[PDB]
């Protein structure tokens, strides 16, 4: 099971700050510590701080602005880490991740993307995308989905729930006007769809919306 | 602080084809070096861990060696799958730090 | 049993809790002090042993004031421990001594 | 107070003291000494400490004459407490040894 | 005796921004620097020891990183008063030594 949950994100205006959640199962030991990394889109993997949740003492990454304070819920296992006063520049994924206490990060959590802007949350529109009325299809067929207008990032778009993942393509979302939108694409055997149905299912961790749209041939 | 360097910072190499990570630290760390593979839009996920030990779970495919300042990761045979970035990580000394990252280009 | 050698049994189950404790201690003392090499528990409980046993080969030692105060304990715990082990071995030859000589 | 328990108590107090001399000397006898490490008082107490506990680990040591005399005596000092605490240790177990026996 | 080597000489930077110092020593020295600020015609003040501890009476804008050889002193948010001369100095052997020193530019 999970070992590390992390809420998907986090929207915050210029100035004001945020506690970050890390909810962690399975073996708990005296000897673990919780760290936090910070990644710009992009960038690399940037040490933020650590805490040992037995003790409750944190240390943090002396080379950089310190944004982060570092707390822990022995009876909740759970670890936060409060950022204050952000700007765009904290904007970026924030993983927590546990170590033994022996040096290396054995599991890391999903991560956390946080957003600093003072713009609206707004969930996305989802749009079928079948092939046209004079499109002639191969020994394979290729359908989507289109995702737009939603703010912040990110969205997770899978198909039927999951079970299909071979074939999928879903691409980095654009920016404009204060607003993301995407598309992913799928491919199935011709003869497969529509007798057996396809369905994308998009949801934004943001305003906590899921919803699903299933691709049926044009009329 | 441990600067670990990373170099070439993208690696280019046929299918089927065997690579090598480097990672080079500033100062002597013994085998306290761990490596992580991050694919696009995923976490990074631990694969070697003090310089050549093997994870559960993770292919034999995989392996690492050196000791000192310079490491190597290796994959045997490259496959699409291995397509991520890589990042090289260590505890010898506080605070722990991490490589800046090689990415994988078939 | 008598007491010497219940005492020197006694010293060895403490000294062990202390080298447990100084291992844990150390990593807590040492971590957020830049350079520190007595970071992690498997290596700091090597480092414990090293220390009671007065060896000391210089790979591993902390660096700050309660890292330090933690390794006087465990410095005075392995001596005392020893020394402990060394009187209860002299008071088993007196005894047997007296004994060999009819008293 | 026994002889031994005063003895090892007085032994202490001594040691302690010969910490803080010991301390204070080897910076004096070193500042002046390019290269020296032995040169500010914290560190140099600490020095002091596992000189005497006889661990050594190398992180600090005198390079003059002086402070190499001012470690010799911090040596000596510190193997002669404690040894001096085993002795009393041991008259202990012996003294309880003689009773347990009906003497 | 330990060489301090602080590069560049001046460091240009515009008003409310981040700015970084150099201090690069010729062997390790643990965490043994301290920095120091001297305005025109003031005398030396103290700003952080070693190598990252706080000074009560300075402005919280001011910190300090680094162990072995190289160390950073950083100002987040310049300001005018900023304006003056840097240097590190180290007491990790004998005799204690001066960077060169850096001059701040708005
Ligand atoms: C007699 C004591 C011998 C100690 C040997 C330590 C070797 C460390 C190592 O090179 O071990 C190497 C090995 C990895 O290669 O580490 C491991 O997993 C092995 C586990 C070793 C020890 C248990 C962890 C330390 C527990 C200390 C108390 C913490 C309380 C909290
Ligand atoms: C038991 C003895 C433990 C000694 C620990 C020394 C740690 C030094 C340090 O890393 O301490 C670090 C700390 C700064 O981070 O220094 C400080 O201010 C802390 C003060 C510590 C000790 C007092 C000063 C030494 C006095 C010796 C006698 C001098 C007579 C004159
Ligand atoms: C024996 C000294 C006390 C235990 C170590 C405490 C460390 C507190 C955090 O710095
Ligand atoms: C125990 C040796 C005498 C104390 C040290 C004296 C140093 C004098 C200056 O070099
Ligand atoms: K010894
Ligand atoms: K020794
Ligand atoms: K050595
Ligand atoms: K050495």
């Amino acid at each position: 099971q999970v070992q590390l949950q992390q809420p998907g994100a986090e929207l915050v205006k210029p100035g004001a700050s945020v506690k970050l959640s890390c909810k962690a199962s399975g073996y708990t030991f005296t000897s673990d510590w919780i760290h936090w990394v910070k990644q710009r889109p992009g960038h690399g993997l940037e040490w933020i701080g650590e805490i040992i949740p037995s003790y409750g003492r944190a240390n943090y990454n002396e080379k950089i602005q310190k944004k982060a304070t570092l707390t822990a819920d022995k009876s909740s296992s759970t670890a936060f880490m409060q950022l204050s006063s952000l700007t765009s520049e904290d904007s970026a994924v924030y993983y927590c991740a546990r170590e033994r206490g022996d040096g290396y990060f054995a599991v890391w959590g999903a991560g956390t993307t946080v957003t600093v802007s003072s713009a609206k949350t707004t969930p996305p529109s989802v749009y079928p995308l079948a092939p046209g009325s004079a499109a002639q299809t191969n020994s394979m067929v290729t359908l989507g989905c289109l995702v737009k207008g939603y703010f912040p990032e990110p969205v997770t778009v899978t198909w039927n729930s999951g079970s299909l993942s071979s074939g999928v393509h879903t691409f980095p979302a654009v920016l404009q006007s204060d607003l993301y939108t995407l598309s992913s694409s799928v491919t199935v055997p011709s003869s497969s769809w529509p007798s057996e149905t396809v369905t994308c299912n998009v949801a934004h961790p943001a305003s906590s919306t899921k919803v699903d749209k299933k691709i049926v041939p044009r009329d | 602080d441990i600067l670990l360097t990373q170099s070439p910072a993208i690696l280019s190499v046929s299918p089927g084809e065997r690579v090598s990570f480097s990672c080079r630290a500033s100062q002597s760390i013994g085998t306290d070096i761990h490596w992580y593979q991050q694919r696009t839009n995923g976490s990074p996920r631990l694969l070697i861990k003090y310089a050549s030990e093997s994870i559960s779970g993770i292919p034999s495919r995989f392996s690492g060696s050196g000791s000192g300042t310079d490491f190597t990761l290796s994959i045997n045979s490259v496959e699409s799958e291995d397509i991520a970035n890589y990042y090289c990580q260590q505890s010898n000394r506080w605070p722990f730090t991490f490589g800046s990252g090689t990415k994988l280009e078939i | 049993s008598a007491l010497h050698w219940r005492a020197a049994g006694a010293a060895t189950v403490l000294l062990v809790i202390v080298l447990l404790a100084g291992s844990y201690l150390a990593v807590l003392a040492e971590r957020g002090a830049p350079g520190a090499q007595l970071i992690t528990y498997p290596r700091a409980l090597w480092w414990s042993v090293e220390t009671a046993t007065t060896v000391g080969y210089g790979d591993l030692y902390p660096v700050t004031l309660w890292g330090r105060c933690v390794a006087v304990v465990v410095m005075v715990a392995g001596i005392t421990s020893f020394g402990l082990v060394t009187a209860a071995l002299a008071t088993w030859f007196v005894g047997r001594e007296q004994e060999r000589r009819g008293h």
